[PDB]
RNA sequence: AGCGUGUGCCUACCCUACGCCGGCAGGCGCGGGUAACCCGUUGAACCCCAUUCGUGAUGGGGAUCGGGGAUUGCAAUUAUUCCCCAUGAACGAGGAAUUCCCAGUAAGUGCGGGUCAUAAGCUUGCGUUGAUUAAGUCCCUGCCCUUUGUACACACCGCCCG
């Protein structure tokens, strides 16, 4: 704790958002290292503020989904802490770096909007903001991990690690990666 | 109902206890055994009060010929508990508009009069 | 689908499979043992605690809910 | 260690075992049959559990001025699944806790306290503190 | 004299009313006021129940 | 470790062996979970296992306890048939025998022509429930 | 942990800690309290956790029914209710549709008050755990804003032809 403010026990320093633009709604800690993926957190009042929120916590929040799981942050924090450990065993590294990478890789660059189009409503290829890219990615990965975990013996921490790792280097094994490519493919036509 | 076989031959023991034995105690010693809901009702009923009814039962038990059934005894006391003192009698059991007539077999024991006079009518969907 | 039926008692040969395989895997939890063999899940468990013997496998967290084991301690 | 020094799970775990070795506690012949709470789904997997509760209670009393069975029933009492209805508290048995309280007395761990409620005795206070130390001593880890 | 004429009135809806209006329905029994809600609405100012929030 | 059985029979029901004993037993009519759990505890078994495992010995031992529960520190309140009536029993009916007694009881109050009996006979309801909107299909 | 609650009452009656018996449900003996004093440092519940289970409508689910224990009441049968066992359903994610919602907010989660003799799946608050997500706009919907048209004015749910 006093030397450097590590994560559960992981270093914030030396993790670099390998992707210009995204830089910065992915919030590691260009100084902000903490200890735990839990905070009082008031993000809601402002439109932007959410970006400030540590990406780790942001990921943890998205974890607690589905009516029953709402509000179970302690459970998510527990899952997140485990996932980072599994990821680390799987590739060394900073699992936090692994997390960041998956996020960078998953945000749909291009997308589609349902432009009115007269009749046979066609869809217009539009580029996607970086806030959306981050927001969307974290969903994709969480929905990916949650969906996989449900009928299988494997635990969310594990499924999360699997989704995160495959995405970190976009294996396309991942549900999320396949989804992102699908959303983008759609963006390109339409145009 | 007195002698070798004659009439007798329907048996029935209540709670390990035999109807020979049943018919001979006190309602006291019967409710003592097992029934629990009926027993509490009679205790709390108590003071007790279907007094006249019970005398109306024995009365018509007497005046009945010597072979069979006889005339019956009416009542509105649906909440009454059947006890061995009653068995063999005939009870007009009101349901709201009708008095259904029912002989009380020894099996009924511990049951409530109301369970043998249906109020409602089955019903109907098609017809 | 996914119908899973599990061998719920030791079969010798399946005892051999266990110690001669599991050193193969980097990740082993209940599920792994279950899928890669056809172990009960109940008899997965007992195999985990046993394996941690003096280990084939090594603990990194056995959160109440989850064991998470690594490969044995090789080169 | 004060008992307060040792973590609750290890403390209870160690003491409960110590009681088991001592061999003299005493035990409503039942304990095989009993659930421990109407709320309860199944009885206790560790049929051996009578000891664990005793330890738990002894520790529970030592902490506080005086406690009685009703409190314990509730403490043990979990949520009961109404089924159709929403779940609600249901303070857990009173025979087990009582017997636990009576039995503990036999050892003198606890004694009737003034103004109702059982309190720890100095004999018990001494006994718990002693095991507490043993647990602290075992190891780091 | 007419032993005839009553059955228990001790408890239930039938054992109470409105000190104001007889009504055995929607009765405020809290704090011993024992007013039916419709009446209590009309008398809450004179009783000392005032609107604040 | 070891093996054997899959598929064992106790008193007239087929009991999957793969399954855990407590749960495995609960196929038998009249053995619910609270039952079978307490029976086994009485019957001395390593709780930790699969019905398919265990011995012919232990099995008779389960059955013997199962049909004389009272005689083994199982309280009567734990029991399906207290207070018989016809014999003033206590009892815990088991196996094929539960279907049997169910039939009896229904017959009893159908003979007597009690409204419940009648309800069972038409195939309606006997506890006080409204019959206007539900149990329609 | 928190909002709240109580007897000594417009006419019959309170909240209840603590000892004992009972597996439970509950039974029984006490003793305080017009209460910031006592019940109640409301030692709640989610939750957290060391185990078991292992992805089987299974241990998910708790329907229906049978027997039985007890509580309220003079009276519960047409279950007031509660428990104990047993019987152990559909349901393995919901079409057309559609409600509501921006921060302690949605959602999980227990508690207390009203009803009340007894009886909560209700309503009505309260704390606890606590996100995702717009941060805007008038598209649909709804209502008021101009301008405009109107054979309408019981006002479009209006006034029409053979």
């Amino acid at each position: 704790t006093p030397d450097i403010k590590l994560f559960g026990k992981w270093s914030t320093d030396d993790v670099q958002i390998n992707d210009i633009s995204l830089q910065d709604y992915i919030a590691v800690k260009e100084k902000y290292a903490k200890y735990l993926p839990h905070s009082a957190g008031r993000y809601a009042a402002k439109r932007f503020r959410k970006a400030q929120c540590p990406i780790v916590e942001r990921l943890t929040n998205s974890m607690m989904m589905h009516g029953r799981n709402n509000g179970k942050k302690l459970m998510t924090v527990r899952i997140v802490k485990h996932a980072f450990e599994i990821i680390h065993l799987l590739t060394g590294e900073n699992p936090l770096q692994v997390l960041v990478n998956a996020i960078i890789n998953s945000g749909p660059r291009e997308d589609s909007t349902r432009i009115g189009r007269a009749g046979t409503v066609r869809r217009q290829a539009v580029d996607v903001s970086p806030l959306r890219r981050v927001n969307q990615a974290i969903w994709l990965l969480c929905t990916g991990a949650r969906e996989a975990a449900f009928r299988n013996i494997k635990t969310i921490a594990e499924c999360l690690a699997d989704e995160l790792i495959n995405a970190a280097k976009g294996s396309s094994n991942s549900y999320a990666i396949k989804k992102k490519d699908e959303l983008e493919r759609v963006a390109k036509s339409n145009r | 109902v007195e002698q070798k076989k004659k009439r007798t031959f329907r048996k029935f023991t209540y709670r390990g206890v035999d109807l020979d034995q049943l018919l001979d105690m006190s309602y006291e010693q019967l409710m003592q055994l097992y029934s629990a809901r009926q027993r509490r009702r009679l205790s709390r009923g108590l003071r007790r009060k279907q007094h006249s009814l019970l005398k109306r039962l024995r009365k018509a038990k007497k005046e009945a010929p010597p072979m069979e059934k006889p005339e019956v005894v009416k009542t509105h006391l649906r909440d009454m508990i059947i006890l061995p003192e009653m068995v063999g009698s005939m009870v007009g059991v009101y349901n709201g508009k009708t008095f259904n007539q029912v002989e009380i077999k020894p099996e009924m024991i511990g049951h409530y009069l109301g369970e043998f006079s249906i109020t409602y009518k089955p019903v109907k969907h098609g017809r | 689908r996914d119908k899973l039926n599990n061998l719920v008692l030791f079969d010798k040969a399946t005892y051999d499979k266990l110690c001669k395989e599991v050193p193969n895997y980097k990740l082993i939890t209940p599920a792994v043992v279950s899928e890669r063999l056809k172990i009960r899940g109940s008899l997965a468990r007992a195999a985990l605690q046993e394996l941690l013997s003096k280990g084939l496998i090594k603990l990194v967290s056995k959160h109440r809910a989850q064991v998470i084991y690594t490969r044995n301690t090789k080169g | 260690v004060t008992v307060k020094d040792v973590n609750q799970q290890e403390f209870v775990r160690a003491l409960a075992a110590f009681l088991k070795k001592s061999g003299k506690l005493k035990v409503p012949e039942w304990v095989d049959t009993v659930k421990l709470a109407k709320h309860k789904e199944l009885a206790p997997y560790d049929e051996n559990w009578f000891y664990t509760r005793a330890a738990s209670t002894a520790r529970h009393l030592y902490l506080r001025g005086g406690a009685g069975v009703g409190s314990m029933t509730k403490i043990y009492g979990g949520r009961q699944r109404n089924g159709v209805m929403p779940s609600h508290f249901s303070r857990g048995s009173k025979s087990v806790a009582r017997r636990v309280l009576q039995a503990l007395e036999g050892l003198k761990m606890v004694e009737k306290d003034q103004d109702w409620g059982r309190k720890l005795t100095p004999q018990g206070q001494r006994d718990l503190d002693r095991i507490a130390g043993q647990v602290a001593a075992a190891k780091k880890k | 004299q007419q032993l005839y004429w009553s059955h228990p009135r001790k408890f239930g809806q039938g054992s109470r009313s409105c000190r104001v209006c007889s009504n055995r329905h929607g009765l405020i029994r809290k704090y011993g006021l024992n007013m039916c809600r419709q009446c209590f609405r009309q008398y809450a100012k004179d009783i000392g129940f005032i609107k604040l929030d | 470790p070891e093996k054997f059985q899959h598929i064992l029979r106790v008193l007239n029901t087929n009991i999957d062996g793969r399954r855990k004993i407590a749960f495995a037993i609960t196929a038998i009519k009249g053995v619910g979970r609270r039952y079978a759990h307490v029976v086994l505890r009485k019957a001395d078994i390593d709780l930790t296992k699969r019905a398919g495992e265990l011995t012919e010995d232990e099995v008779e031992r389960v059955i013997t306890i199962m049909q004389n529960p009272r005689q083994y520190k199982i309280p009567d309140w734990f029991l399906n048939r207290q207070k018989d009536v016809k014999d003033g029993k206590y009892s815990q009916v088991l196996a094929n025998g539960l279907d049997n007694k169910l039939r009896e009881d229904l017959e009893r109050l159908k003979k007597i022509r009690a409204h419940r009996g009648l309800r069972h006979f038409w195939g309606l309801r006997v506890r006080g429930q409204h019959t206007k909107t539900t149990g329609r299909r």
